[PDB]
């Protein structure tokens, strides 16, 4: 049940992590970025596989399949001057509509119903040049406005183009926001269109990004490309069981099948060790950790990238991949460990999940302290106090109704009454969704069956 | 019928000659002087080719058989300073000291059929000298009506003469959108009615879709006449591939006959060519067979102002330069029927013709083009012709009504009535066209 | 089930052992695997009539086991066991 | 009557015989220069036969290739064994008919007619035991289709007795050259059904397949597939002319192979006892290309070349009866035409080749019938024909007389 995945890069931050994505995938696979393949076709015999993210046009060259997408022409142009023949030229979508004039969710929809015939004839493309296909993975991006709302747009157009396959998104939440309510607004009507078509979704809350960064790197300026590069370390990981396929886990189907229980819940929290392939990767041998230390840290809350505020967290589905020389007794004792500190639910009786994946025989070998690195995917409604945060921003400043000049050009809504009764229904969408989170993280919501019958 | 008479009419014309034969001398590496170019080749002729247009001599000397006849001294003298009057005779050429007119009224009159038994005899004793004929092309455009005039009157000169080979012409079409020349349209339709009667297959290549392809595949900021020259000569090189370079699947020009002219009066297919890209694209992309045969269904390569979507198929011909086997292609047609791009009928729909060539596709210097071991050369016969025929007759019709001109037309050779006839034949086209079309 | 074993042919290229098939080492070791269903089960389901039958041959039978028609049909077992799983 | 003459036409004729020459050396021992190289007797027995004793113990193939190109003759000759060729025994003309059975008999091929017939006709005053004609064409291609016809038509004109077996290559529905090729090619067997005796169904899209199948070939070529039908025929030649348990004549095949005479075509099949008949009666290893399960048998035959047993190939008639006896007819009732070669086939211990008559050869009539009908309909392709000579009556006698072949193979139901 494996298929290829096609990468959807969105925005100028979503074009940066799928820059990066390629770039590790090139540096572990030995391509380059010049798109020929740094190893010899001579040498067929590859462990891992390919096929499902780069296209083989010629024997020594493997154009990745993807397609970015950006009304600001300049990152795609830096992305293709960097990248010399890595990237398909015929694969960049600008639509020549110029700088994105403001950022607003209402400007980024109407780009994204302007030109999706061009995209949409892209994907059909894309499409017709492989022949095994499972779904695609946008980055939405949803602190600027036109970003998400060009990924609600090809949100909306997959749904009922391609039924038949599964969905997975990853939305990059900010910090601090500058325009808060701008802000919060996007990010609320692009979760509308990821609850209503959206398969899997997966968040990245930038003040655990920033955090991480700044403990782990030694500079103590942060900059957008090596933070994004964290982004792109936790879709190489999670991509891995894929790529180099394992024994338990090798389609993305079966990886979503034990993290998503049910439509509704679809919001995951990633969490991952000290990296090793990022820049700053030298202070790694000095911790001296065994598997059980990595699993450790992977439930410690301090290695996440969201916001925890683990007060008596509800988990559902909690699942790890461990890369690396693991040993299995070592995972046994981690796992008895960790069943005797993590909360489970009393109604369902499903445990963590482990899977071992391989190392690539081509990545610098690291020493025995940090040779094996780990990474966990956890169903927690942790996401919903992040959810609440622009939810109460809404709520204390929809009353008066500020930055309505700026949502109600470009989209087909031009009046002011049919923008807030969107919002509105956006809102309670949103409360619908963190009320049913809430009651997941019940009891009742597996004795509601018992109760009716 | 190894033999093929080109000759180039109109100055349009003239200068499309001068670079089918500089791409002809390109593809066998042929030098001014040459002797063959030299002779130790096998297969850049002998043997054929050239054998189908280069005439051989007593020396061994290769003479393009070609006959310019304009009217215009400038572009008589442009052509013979060159090296092409050298590789040609002296004799073959015709000078014309007065243009005829702008641009159909004497193009077509007995003014220039004084001339038309001095060029009738000069293609007898060029037929002597050689042996065996396979067709009569023709290189002249319809912008240009002294052009389309004397190349009509040609037509029907050598219909009346031999009329037992099939003659071809290649015809240049106008941008439709913006027309330098103000009776540009009449000299058009007068000549689709000449064309109908003589001509047995025709060609259909647009000014404004060519200088599309340059700025958008070629990637050049200042398109020029000399480019469209250049694609035009790499397109006539490619329908006579096999006939001047043996293939696998060697095709014939009545193969040609018996697939682009499908109907009782339906001579009309459309070309294009694939792929065609920059220089430096081409050395940094590489595509597969099936993405180049989707691309000759795209509009950019039809080679002219019209979507081929709405366009209904029929029977069809591709061919292809350098290693092509069957399955690649097959394949690639294999999925195309599965696409269902172009809406296919219930007559034709299995006549995507094949036919493979050794010799791969050249890239001139002057203008870049897709640097591949294989080239697509699609000759199609799609239904949106006939949208071009009706765009040009709206704006024919609507300045027919005023016309602005009709002083001078039925004053020097030319009358209200062939206009009106001209129109009622082009009307009778485009109505059978679509009726042999919408049938399905 | 001649169409079946066209089918099986035809799955080499989405079977995730191309890497090891474009090598001509791996080519007729794969194909030394034998295209064989043991009927089991009078109109039974598609699942429960299929059967995967391997032979050997030297000089790796020598060496090898698997399911012998005289053995213990431990690889038809565990197979088996694997497959109704 | 063991002396067989072999003519070739088409565009893909030409490299057929080209390989049925070259398949036939490499069976009975021969260089291309003429050098005897054979053990002992029986291929100098061939030798005489087929080719022909010139001075200095030279051997030239008694073959008449004919075809509208030079470069054909060029290629047939830069083949391995392609050098050496009487003047006379191959004239070409000029220069083509352009895909059109009409043109292609009427003018492409009228003009030359008298030379090749002359040229048949001197060959068959210097060989004595002449008894069959086998010719080598392709219906797809229109030239070819009406020059073989053509040919095929003056022989039968000239020599009735003689026998006349042809392996045109049929065309393919997928194919899709040209509209008007299954078009010559219904128009060149209206007339094959009068003019020929035997005929063996050969498509392009079912060499394709066996190829794909068997070869794994990416990318199907003309030649491997001439090679294949080049085996084939060395093969079902050999049944004749190579000893054995049984040899099976053109006459006997004639006379077992086909219950009616108005019935000429042959489904034919290659191998590769008990896989072989799986091969045989399975619908992957046929060239013609018919379903067995889908057509209803009304005659079989199965010939084998190498150590073959004749009581396990009577076990397998009687499973295979027994087992398929719904498509097996009852008004045989049990059909059974097996012939045994003692000697081994070149390179492999054993060979068979499988001959049948279903109810498929009617379909594909219906189908290309079809095709005429729906591309006719709009006068597509009419003006040229017009010109020519052909009329729409003749197309729908034509057409008429195909429904009636069909009828008879329905007669004699599915
Ligand atoms: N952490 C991080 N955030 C980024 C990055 N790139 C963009 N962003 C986000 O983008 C926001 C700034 O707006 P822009 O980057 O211009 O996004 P936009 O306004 O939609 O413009 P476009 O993306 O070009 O459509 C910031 O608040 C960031 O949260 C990045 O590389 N790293």
């Amino acid at each position: 049940m494996g298929g290829e995945i096609i990468t959807l890069q969105a925005g100028q931050c979503g074009n940066h992590v799928g820059k990066f994505l390629w770039s590790q995938l090139a540096k572990e696979h030995a391509i380059g970025t010049d798109g020929l393949s740094q190893l010899p076709d001579s040498s067929t015999e590859r462990d891992d596989d390919t096929k499902p993210f780069f296209r083989e046009n010629s024997r020594n060259k493997f154009t990745p399949r993807a397609i970015m997408m950006d009304s600001e022409p300049s990152v795609i142009a830096d992305v293709e001057n960097t990248f010399r023949g890595f990237f398909d030229p015929r694969n960049t979508w600008v639509a020549s509509d110029g700088a994105s004039a403001g950022n607003s969710w209402a400007n980024g929809y109407d780009i994204g119903t302007r030109n999706q015939d061009d995209i949409l004839n892209k994907i059909d493309k894309e499409i017709d040049s492989t022949d095994n296909f499972e779904g695609f993975q946008l980055l939405h991006s949803v602190a600027g406005g036109t970003g998400s709302g060009l990924g609600s747009n090809l949100l909306e157009a997959l749904c009922d183009r391609y039924p038949k396959k599964i969905l997975t998104t990853y939305s990059v939440f900010p910090a601090r926001s500058s325009e808060v309510v701008v802000q919060s607004y996007n990010t609320i009507l692009a979760l509308r269109r990821l609850i209503e078509d959206s398969d899997a979704t997966v968040v990245f809350d930038n003040a655990s990004l920033l955090n991480i960064s700044g403990k782990v790197f030694r500079n103590p300026n942060i900059d957008l490309q090596h933070t994004n590069q964290l982004i792109s370390t936790i879709i190489s990981s999670v991509t891995n069981s894929i790529r180099f396929p394992s024994y338990m886990y090798s389609s993305m189907s079966s990886i979503y099948s034990t993290l998503i229980p049910s439509p509704e819940l679809h919001f995951l929290s990633p969490s991952f060790t000290p990296f090793t392939s990022d820049y700053i990767h030298d202070d790694i041998a000095h911790k001296g950790h065994s598997s059980y230390d990595v699993m450790l840290d992977l439930l410690d809350p301090s290695n996440s990238l969201v916001s925890t505020a683990m007060n008596n967290p509800t988990y559902f589905n909690v699942y790890n991949t461990i890369i690396g020389n693991v040993e299995p007794r070592q995972i046994s004792r981690a796992m008895t460990k960790l069943q005797q500190r993590i909360k489970f639910p009393s109604w369902s009786s499903s445990a963590m999940h482990v899977n071992i994946g391989r190392r690539s025989p081509y990545l610098p070998l690291q020493p025995n302290e940090n040779e094996v690195s780990g990474m966990m995917l956890s169903n927690m409604s942790t996401v919903v106090n992040v959810f609440e945060n622009a939810c109460n921003t809404f709520d204390k400043v929809f009353a008066k109704g500020a930055f309505l000049n700026n949502y109600n050009v470009g989209d087909l809504f031009q009046s002011m009454q049919n923008v807030q009764d969107e919002f509105a229904e956006s809102r309670e969408v949103v409360q619908s969704l963190m009320e049913d989170y809430v009651a997941a993280e019940q009891d009742s919501y597996l004795d509601d069956v018992l109760v009716d019958d | 019928m190894r033999e093929v008479i080109s000759i180039n009419v109109g100055q349009a014309g003239c200068q499309i000659g001068n670079a089918c034969w500089e791409l002809y001398s390109l593809e066998h590496g042929i030098k001014p002087d040459g002797h063959l170019e030299d002779g130790l080749s096998k297969p850049k002729g002998g043997e054929e080719g050239f054998s189908t247009f280069f005439h051989e001599t007593g020396y061994g000397k290769f003479v393009p058989r070609a006959i310019y006849v304009d009217l215009e001294p400038n572009v008589i003298d442009e052509v013979r300073n060159g090296p092409y009057k050298d590789l040609f005779h002296p004799e073959q050429l015709i000078s014309g000291k007065e243009d005829a007119a702008n641009n159909y009224a004497r193009g077509h009159y007995t003014v220039g059929r004084e001339i038309l038994g001095d060029v009738l005899d000069r293609i007898r004793k060029l037929a002597d000298q050689c042996d065996g004929l396979q067709g009569f092309l023709f290189t002249h455009s319809l912008g240009g009506g002294t052009g389309s005039g004397l190349g009509s009157l040609l037509l029907e000169e050598l219909s009346a003469e031999y009329g037992k080979k099939s003659k071809l012409e290649f015809a240049v079409y106008p941008a439709p959108q913006v027309s330098t020349s103000v009776v540009e349209p009449y000299n058009t339709v007068l000549t689709t009615h000449t064309t109908l009667e003589h001509a047995d297959c025709t060609f259909m290549v647009d000014n404004e879709a060519i200088y599309d392809m340059c700025k958008r595949n070629l990637d050049i900021p200042r398109p020029s006449f000399a480019n469209l020259n250049n694609l035009i000569a790499q397109v006539v090189s490619s329908v006579t591939a096999s006939l001047r370079f043996d293939g696998s699947l060697n095709v014939d020009l009545n193969e040609f006959q018996t697939n682009l002219v499908p109907y009782p009066r339906i001579h009309f297919p459309l070309v294009s060519y694939s792929p065609v890209l920059s220089k430096s694209k081409a050395f940094h992309e590489s595509n597969s067979v099936s993405e180049i045969t989707n691309a000759c269904f795209e509009p950019g390569n039809q080679m002219v102002k019209c979507d081929p979507r709405d366009g209904k198929y029929m029977a069809t011909c591709l061919l292809y330069r350098g290693d092509v086997v069957t399955r690649d292609v097959q394949r690639a047609v294999e999925q195309v029927k599965n696409k269902k791009t172009v809406q296919l009928v219930d007559w034709c729909p299995t006549g995507f013709k094949i036919g493979i060539c050794y010799e791969p596709p050249t890239a001139t210097p002057n203008s870049q083009l897709a640097t591949v071991d294989r080239a697509v050369c699609m000759l199609s016969n799609t239904t949106s012709i006939a949208e071009a025929w009706k765009r040009i007759d709206r704006k024919f019709d609507l300045m027919y009504a005023k016309r602005a001109f009709v002083h001078w037309y039925v004053g020097e050779g030319m009358e209200e009535g062939e206009f009106t006839e001209a129109r009622e034949d082009l009307a009778a086209l485009e109505r059978d066209y679509i009726e042999v079309g919408a049938d399905s | 089930n001649y169409k079946l074993t066209r089918v099986l042919q035809e799955a080499v290229q989405l079977s995730s052992l191309r890497h090891l098939m474009n090598s001509p080492r791996n080519s007729s070791v794969i194909n030394g695997l034998d295209a064989r269903v043991l009927d089991l089960g009078h109109g039974s389901v598609g699942w429960d009539v299929f059967t995967l039958d391997y032979i050997l041959y030297p000089p790796l039978s020598l060496v090898l086991n698997v399911n012998r028609p005289f053995g213990r049909k431990e690889y038809l077992r565990i197979f088996n066991f694997l497959w109704r799983f | 009557m063991r002396e067989i003459i072999h003519i070739s036409t088409g565009q893909c004729g030409n490299q057929i015989g080209a390989a049925f020459w070259e398949t036939i050396c490499g069976e009975h021992g021969l260089d291309f220069n003429g050098t005897y190289h054979g053990h002992d007797d029986i291929q100098k027995e061939r030798l005489n036969v087929y080719f022909n004793e010139a001075s200095s113990g030279k051997w030239v193939p008694r073959s008449i290739n004919v075809d509208l190109e030079p470069g054909t003759i060029d290629a047939v000759r830069n083949s391995a064994i392609g050098n050496l060729f009487r003047p006379d025994n191959y004239i070409f003309g000029q220069s083509s008919a352009g895909n059109v059975w009409a043109k292609g008999h009427y003018t492409e091929g009228a003009e030359l007619v008298d030379s090749v017939m002359d040229v048949i006709r001197r060959e068959a005053e210097g060989c004595d035991s002449l008894q069959g004609f086998q010719i080598t064409h392709s219906l797809g291609g229109g030239t070819g289709s009406g020059m073989g016809t053509l040919l095929i038509s003056k022989i039968r004109e000239e020599f009735p007795d003689r026998m006349m077996a042809t392996f045109s290559v049929l065309p393919s529905p997928k194919t899709s050259d040209t509209v008007v090729e299954p078009y010559n090619a219904t128009l060149s067997v209206h007339q094959l059904v009068e003019h020929s005796d035997e005929t063996f169904c050969i498509d392009n899209e079912a060499l394709y397949d066996i190829c794909q199948r068997t070869l794994k070939l990416n990318q199907p070529s003309y030649g491997d597939l001439n090679n294949l039908v080049s085996s084939v025929m060395s093969g079902v030649t050999t049944s004749l002319r190579y000893p054995g348990q049984l040899n099976s004549d053109l006459r006997k095949l004639a006379v077992n192979l086909v219950p009616f005479p108005r019935l000429h075509f042959f489904m034919v099949g290659y191998a590769p006892v008990p896989e072989l008949t799986q091969q045989m009666f399975d619908a992957k290893n046929m060239m013609a290309a018919a379903d067995p399960r889908n057509g209803r048998y009304l005659t079989v035959a199965a010939f084998f070349r190498g150590k073959v047993s004749v009581k396990e190939v009577e076990d397998e008639m009687h499973k295979v009866q027994s087992k398929n006896s719904d498509y097996f007819v009852e008004w045989i009732p049990n059909n059974v035409q097996t012939a045994v070669c003692s000697v081994a086939p070149q390179g492999l211990d054993m060979a068979a080749t499988f001959i049948a008559n279903s109810t498929s050869i009617q379909e594909l009539f219906k189908r290309v019938g079809d095709q005429f009908s729906a591309m006719f309909k709009r006068k597509a392709f009419l003006h040229w024909y017009t010109s020519e000579g052909m009329d729409e009556l003749e197309f729908s006698e034509a057409e008429s007389n195909m429904n009636d072949l069909v009828s008879e193979y329905q007669q004699y139901q599915e």
